[PDB]
């Protein structure tokens, strides 16, 4: 049966007690006003002491308490909960987890639960050891409660193996179980009858599967019972068959992280008062002498503590948040003043969590404490990067080792070979002047078809056009021939998704090594936008991926006409406002961009809002683009401090003057040879090969191809919401991801979407 | 002297025959003809203790 | 040394860089009185 | 007496874990506690005072001279910082036997300022990233008290303006002690001192130089920036909220100073006057003269004399 | 909300957040000023082949984020993928003729004895206050060693470093070891257990097996200074082999 404490009032008072009992020194624990006090994952046990002791107490479970020893505690904080904040109030809920019957004596196992306002917080557990002799196998039993095993089902074979299973009982019987998750909740009951031999298996929990809705529902029940038997059959099916919903995944080398001294105190007194452990092994040498000990031994849960305390400080940065999981082996006793020699090693990670293995020694270099301390990576943000960094062989360094990289390429590369009719890599590896694709063959056929399909949408003068890209490409072609100057890796409808490629294989060897936190935000810069949705949410597979990267390469090219040979009369150039002018801010580039547009009739706007007063980029009209850098150019050699007579000497007079430094600039670039070459200017730096104003006002048009190419490659059923939620921070909205009424509202007021302002109209569907 | 370097060795000099009167003419950067690139200040504050300990030197100042 | 590890990585360079380029200028003096 | 003060006191006993029987820490060498513990400012300062009083008793023993005597020969007495309350006490002792009742006050003072100032602002934890960084930028181990040498007055206030400037209230920095002309240290936050540290490293060149061939106005300044093994922030505005519970806390253990008591003068450390010609009690101005007031030590040491004595601690790194 | 539909929502509002990202400004002021104010990034990762998004949010955090990140004591650390490699994935790298004695290997072993450490572990291009802790009377207990070893020091000797500081010595100095370091190694041969053969027969035993005469004689034993055994070794045997390894 259930033990419960009394519920328990955190004070200031208490915390600042304990911390100088055990000598925990950390920021968070200190009465800094304004940034509340925080309370440490050791003092769980002052908390928890009154109701995890009483376990070991009962008639039934019968032993010399002088001869107790304390061989393991482990904190457990439950997924998403924060830690003991000084206001809390805590309910305590302690479980016995195992009475065994071992030849040497008996070990109870205890499952402290701390509540606050009704929700878990963390799991406290102890394991204690009742030297003696003990044939009492009729009170003795082990109801644990098993971590979750997720089964992938893949194949006809996996589903015919549960059938076959007595406890695999389904709601429904006849439901399909084919590429689906099934995923276990499953505790167990066990009484003995000898050390070895089980007197009752019973094993029980729902069976629960992933519905692509992100929630799952439970349709199914483990019902396993029997007798006399050996081992839990239905535990061992599932370590095999399945998997936990977290893999431990090692280090190739250890790091040692640091070898500290902590030492025991001259009298264990002080922690006794506060940790109301008052056991008087620890504190009068005359019941020391009786247990046979060396005399008065420093306190375990002492000990304990005061490593946590640097496993805090040198893993965690001087943060109590990022600590998740801490568990201490007791290996041999402590006396006071002692010298231990506490090695700390990183091991290992699991899904974005350091695994911290210690070992502390005394003077004698005898092993004293082992245990396990998992730790947060802290608080990440993931942002990937945009076009423009492109060389031969980018990453191929990486293809060769990583197992998750050779996943990532090839799967992509099999599908430009078997739709688009390139290897991927080839562009990538070699970097070849001329590709020519063929349509030969049935294979062939089904090729040209796909370059067929692909539209885009110009304003021919008129109205819109549905021209389709490749106007050479027909029923009757044999050849398309890719043109390029130096080579194809370089024309932007093979540098997008070998870019996008590169990043999202760096991202799976990441996830692969588990160095990927669940809590991380993300962002992307132009293109690596695309890149971090597959990376951190799995919105289009591999496939669906690079498809459209490849199709915004082509749609990107031709919206411009560009006539002559592969120069058009768009362009765009990178503005630093720093170098014109100490003074010179946004809201200047914003009033001489605007004004140069206004002015001249040529498009010209900002495309780049970078980096604040460094960097910009500007794109548009060719003509308009000779004028800025010739305008900018002048406000650097007049040097005519802006501040100083913007508003303060001559007001809107600038909107004249502006004019006659245009239109001097203006009257002179519109005489150019007609696909004029663009020069440099000490702030703006022309962007060399790029020919499209994108993210300007002028391809607007060309979208409703683009998002209906868009509804085929992203499915209803590939976008998960939790992963997405208050993590991605699109380009379009720099907000937090967000499903409410004022996201939807503050995208149509920049879009102007139909789709958009139909659901706005009515936004009462939550009721289904 | 030029340098605080080069007072130390007039001092070790004055060491070496302390019987000998040594007239410690003393030069700034901001003198006229071959000039260091000492202040004037600087290295005197320094060194002034350390030369008061041996009577035969005669501290003159100069450079400006 | 001190220039060769500051270079793989501009104030206190400078002043690394005249200090060598002065050196030159007396052991020009030295070889030339050898 | 401190054993005593430990019992007397409401919340002694916690802050002292490790007891404070000084006599088997040094009769039998293996009993003793840690050098991280006795490092921490309530266990430190008395035992400092301590000390000093020691050094005061062993020149007076060997005399043949009882310490009325010694005290008598003195023109003046000062203390820095946290001596300045051993100087008092040395200027109102007599007797042998009326030596022990200035002993039981120099303890009281340094006793509460001690424990009082942990609990207005006990220092705490460092990332390791910054203390690594310092240990190799050659800067001592961070602590509340930074000592610049090599800079003017003038000089070091323009780096802590620049410093403050980006700083809230609670965690600004300030000069502290001006020990020498070209001597600082500037108390505050560690977090703080180090942020104040970043500036320094751009100001300063590189130890192996030779800038014997740059004119001295282009020169980079060759100064020592490092941390003080201390716990506290002395002489700062962090420890203001102690320096009314010291107060509170001599007058309940029957403990205040007097100017009749007091025959000698005792230099103040802030002003460099006399502590005899004050209205008000003198406990109360010695306390804000080390918890709250900085220390100009140049117009401390203002006095004009043949021979001064540091019986404070360090011997050839002492005060003198 | 039911899941079903919050599923539908979500599929459509990205889907057009994606077509119209194409053809709607890049925020990226308000991107930057949200992961970094709004939720106090204490690390960002930029996994990209070039280091493009590390600057801007680098110089993003030096314009404006002065006051804001030291007012939280929040650390921060910018990442690439390509440059980074080793801090995200967490795998660092490991990392005979007569000669009178030079003064800078008797200036690096006065030194190496003074601080308890070894003749390794002291590099000579490094200051005397630099490789002291502050200490001070550490400090000028050196510059009181080096008074009586070489006689006339420089001025500010612990603001030179001991490399630049020994050839100032090695012009006056020549071979004859004199005060100071005669009484260390009076110690060390006495203190510690060559219990029955002193300085001389010690002298004999390197002049004899190695073929060492005097000037060669005296650089042995100050390295065996720098590396003082300090545990009392039993016979002549055992301190034959400490002479071995240390010549």
């Amino acid at each position: 049966d259930v033990i419960k404490g009394k519920d328990f009032e955190i004070t200031a008072k208490e915390v600042y007690d304990f911390t100088h009992a055990v000598g925990n020194n950390c920021e968070d624990f200190v009465s800094r006003p304004d940034r509340t006090m925080l309370a440490p994952m050791d003092f769980a046990i002052v908390v928890g002491w009154r109701a995890i002791i009483k376990a070991i107490f009962p008639n039934t479970v019968d032993g010399d308490l002088l001869k107790l020893v304390h061989l393991s505690n482990g904190y457990k904080m439950i997924p998403g909960a924060k830690p003991l904040q000084v206001g809390d109030v805590v309910s305590t809920t302690a479980v016995i987890e195992s009475v065994v019957n071992q030849p040497t004596g008996k070990i109870v196992d205890v499952v402290g639960t701390l509540s606050r306002n009704g929700k878990p917080v963390m799991e406290v557990t102890s394991s204690f050891f009742y030297r003696g002799n003990y044939t009492d196998f009729e009170n003795t039993f082990q109801k644990t409660v098993e971590p979750v095993y997720q089964m992938h089902i893949k194949t006809s074979k996996d589903i015919a193996v549960l059938r076959s299973k007595e406890w695999f009982q389904l709601d429904d019987e006849d439901f399909d179980l084919l590429n689906k998750t099934l995923t276990f909740e499953t505790e167990t009951e066990v009484t003995f009858k000898n050390a070895n031999i089980f007197s009752s298996v019973k094993c029980f929990g729902p069976i629960k599967v992933e519905l692509p809705t992100k929630e799952t529902v439970e349709i199914g029940i483990v019902d396993y019972e029997a007798g006399a038997s050996h081992g839990n059959p239905v535990v061992d099916f599932l370590k095999r068959n399945g998997s936990t919903l977290e893999q431990k995944v090692n280090l190739e080398n250890p790091i040692p992280i640091a070898v500290l001294d902590s030492y025991t105190p001259s009298t264990n007194e002080p922690y006794a008062r506060v940790s109301g452990d008052l056991n008087p092994i620890h504190v009068s040498r005359h019941f020391a002498s009786y247990a046979n000990l060396p005399g008065t031994i420093t306190h375990g849960m002492f000990s304990s503590a005061s490593v946590r305390a640097l496993i805090e400080n040198w893993a965690a940065d001087s943060v109590s948040s990022r600590v998740r999981g801490y568990t201490c082996q007791f290996v041999d006793m402590v006396l006071p003043n002692t010298a231990l020699k506490t090695s700390i090693q990183h091991v290992g990670m699991i899904n974005g969590r350091k695994l911290i293995k210690f070992e502390t020694r005394n003077e004698d270099d005898v092993v004293v404490l082992t245990g396990e301390a998992e730790i947060e990576q802290p608080v990440t943000t993931f942002v990937f990067t945009g076009q423009g960094s492109q060389e031969q062989g980018m990453g191929m360094d990486l293809y060769k080792t990583s197992k998750a990289a050779q996943d990532v390429w090839n799967r992509a590369d099999n599908h430009f070979k078997d739709t688009y009719g390139f290897s991927i890599l080839d562009i990538v590896i070699n970097n070849p002047v001329n590709l020519t694709i063929h349509f030969g063959g049935e294979k062939g056929k089904r090729i040209r078809e796909n370059y067929s399909a692909m539209i885009f949408e110009t304003i021919v003068d008129g109205k819109l056009k549905t021209e389709k890209i490749f106007k050479e490409i027909n029923e009757h072609s044999t050849s398309y021939t890719f043109r390029s100057e130096k080579g194809l890796l370089s024309a932007t409808q093979f540098t997008q998704p070998a870019l996008t490629l590169m990043e999202k294989a760096a991202f799976e060897d990441l996830k692969s090594k588990g160095l990927i936190p669940a809590d991380a935000t993300f962002a992307g810069h132009s293109l690596g936008e695309y890149a971090a949705l597959a990376s951190l949410a799995d919105v289009m597979s591999i496939e669906s991926l690079v498809e459209v990267v490849f199709y915004r390469g082509m749609t990107m090219q031709v919206a411009v006409p560009r006539d002559e040979l592969g120069r058009s009369n768009y362009g765009m150039i990178a503005i630093n406002p720093g170098r014109v002018a100490a003074s010179f801010s946004q809201e200047a580039l914003q009033y001489v961009v605007e004004r140069v547009g206004k002015r001249t009739g040529w498009l010209v706007e900002i495309v780049n809002y970078n980096v604040e007063n460094q960097q910009y980029v500007a794109a548009g009209d060719l003509r308009a683009l000779d004028t800025v850098t010739n305008v900018l150019n002048f406000i650097k050699l007049q040097k005519i401090d802006i501040i100083e007579l913007q508003k303060s000497l001559s007001l809107e007079e600038v909107e004249g003057h502006l004019f006659e430094i245009i239109d001097e600039a203006s009257k002179k670039s519109a005489v150019k040879p007609r696909p004029l070459k663009l020069e440099r200017g000490f702030a703006c730096i022309p962007l060399v090969g790029i020919s499209v104003p994108f993210h300007s006002t002028y391809l607007m048009n060309g979208v409703k191809p683009f998002k209906s190419f868009l509804k085929k490659n992203i499915i209803k059923e590939n976008v998960k919401v939790a992963r997405l939620a208050g993590k991605y921070i699109p380009n379009l909205t720099a907000k937090p991801f967000q499903v409410t009424k004022e996201y939807f509202q503050d995208v149509y007021d920049l879009t102007g979407s139909e789709p958009i302002k139909e659901i706005i109209d009515n936004w009462e569907k939550y009721e289904q | 002297p030029g340098s605080i370097d080069a007072i130390s060795q007039v001092i070790n000099i004055a060491k070496a025959h302390p019987n000998f009167p040594i007239a410690l003419q003393w030069t700034g950067g901001r003198g006229g003809g071959h000039h260091s690139f000492e202040d004037a200040h600087t290295p005197m504050l320094q060194m002034y203790s350390k030369i008061r300990r041996h009577p035969n030197i005669m501290l003159i100042f100069g450079s400006g | 040394k001190y220039i060769a590890k500051l270079e793989g990585a501009s104030g206190d360079l400078a002043l690394y860089k005249d200090s060598v380029r002065e050196n030159e200028i007396v052991l020009n003096n030295y070889n030339e009185r050898v | 007496t401190l054993s005593e003060l430990i019992r007397t006191t409401l919340d002694a006993e916690k802050v002292f874990t490790q007891g404070l029987n000084i006599l088997e820490w040094l009769e039998n060498p293996s009993n003793t506690p840690d050098k991280d513990y006795l490092l921490s400012i309530p266990i430190s300062c008395p035992l400092i005072g301590v000390i000093q009083l020691a050094h005061y008793v062993v020149t007076a023993k060997l005399l043949g001279f009882t310490p009325g005597e010694l005290r008598s020969y003195l023109k003046g007495a000062t203390g820095h910082s946290q001596g300045l309350v051993t100087a008092v006490a040395i200027a109102e002792t007599d007797s042998w036997e009326s030596f022990f009742v200035s002993v039981r006050k120099a303890i009281t003072v340094l006793f509460f300022i001690g424990v009082r100032c942990y609990e207005a602002y006990p220092n705490t934890s460092l990332p390791p990233s910054i203390l690594e960084d310092s240990l190799e930028n050659n800067e001592g181990v961070p602590s509340p008290m930074l000592s610049i040498s090599n800079l003017t007055q003038e000089q070091v206030q323009d780096y802590v303006n620049k410093t403050n400037s980006h700083l809230p209230a609670g965690k600004q920095v300030e000069i502290s002690l001006v020990n020498g002309a070209k001597n600082l240290v500037v108390s505050g936050p560690p977090q703080s001192l180090y942020g104040l540290n970043l500036t320094l490293r751009k100001a300063k060149a590189p130890s192996g130089l030779d800038q014997s061939r740059i004119p001295f106005s282009e020169r980079k300044l060759k100064f020592s920036n490092r941390f003080l093994p201390v716990a506290s922030p002395f002489h700062s505005h962090l420890l203001v909220p102690a320096s009314d519970l010291i107060n509170k806390d001599l007058v309940k253990n029957n403990v205040s100073f007097n100017a009749k008591d007091i025959q000698i003068p005792v230099y103040d450390t802030f002003d460099g006057s006399d502590l005899r010609v004050l209205s008000g009690s003198i406990s109360e101005r010695i306390v804000d003269c080390i918890i709250r007031l900085p220390v100009k030590w140049e117009t401390t040491t203002q006095f004009k004399a043949t021979h001064i004595l540091d019986f404070g601690p360090g011997g050839a790194s002492g005060l003198g | 909300m039911k899941p079903e539909v919050e599923q539908e929502l979500a599929h459509i509002l990205l889907t057009e957040l994606l077509a119209y990202q194409f053809a709607s400004p890049v925020r990226w002021i308000e991107t930057q000023d949200v992961f970094l104010k709004d939720f106090n990034t204490e690390r960002v990762v930029e996994i990209g082949p070039s280091p493009t998004l590390a600057g801007m949010a680098q110089r993003t955090l030096k314009n404006k984020y002065e006051s804001y990140d030291a007012a939280l004591s929040l650390h921060r650390e910018i990442l690439c993928y390509s440059k980074d490699a080793k801090e995200i994935y967490y795998t660092p790298d490991p990392s005979i003729a007569d000669e009178p004695v030079k003064a800078s290997l008797l200036l690096h072993v006065l030194v190496a004895h003074k601080l308890k450490k070894s003749l390794d572990s002291i590099p000579m291009s490094k200051t005397i206050k630099d490789l002291v802790g502050g200490k001070s009377t550490v400090q000028n207990e050196i510059l009181g060693d080096l008074g009586k070893e070489f006689g006339t020091t420089p001025e500010k000797p612990e603001e030179t470093p001991l490399e630049e500081l020994a050839e100032t010595f090695q012009d006056t100095f020549s071979g004859a070891l004199g005060k100071q370091s005669s009484s260390l190694l009076s110690r060390l041969i006495s203190s510690k257990m060559p219990g029955g053969f002193t300085i001389t027969v010690a002298r004999k035993y390197l002049q004899t097996r190695w073929g060492l005469p005097s000037g060669r004689q005296d650089g042995v034993l100050l390295v065996a200074l720098s590396n003082e055994p300090a545990a009392r070794l039993g016979s002549e045997a055992d301190a034959k082999a400490f002479l071995d390894s240390m010549a």
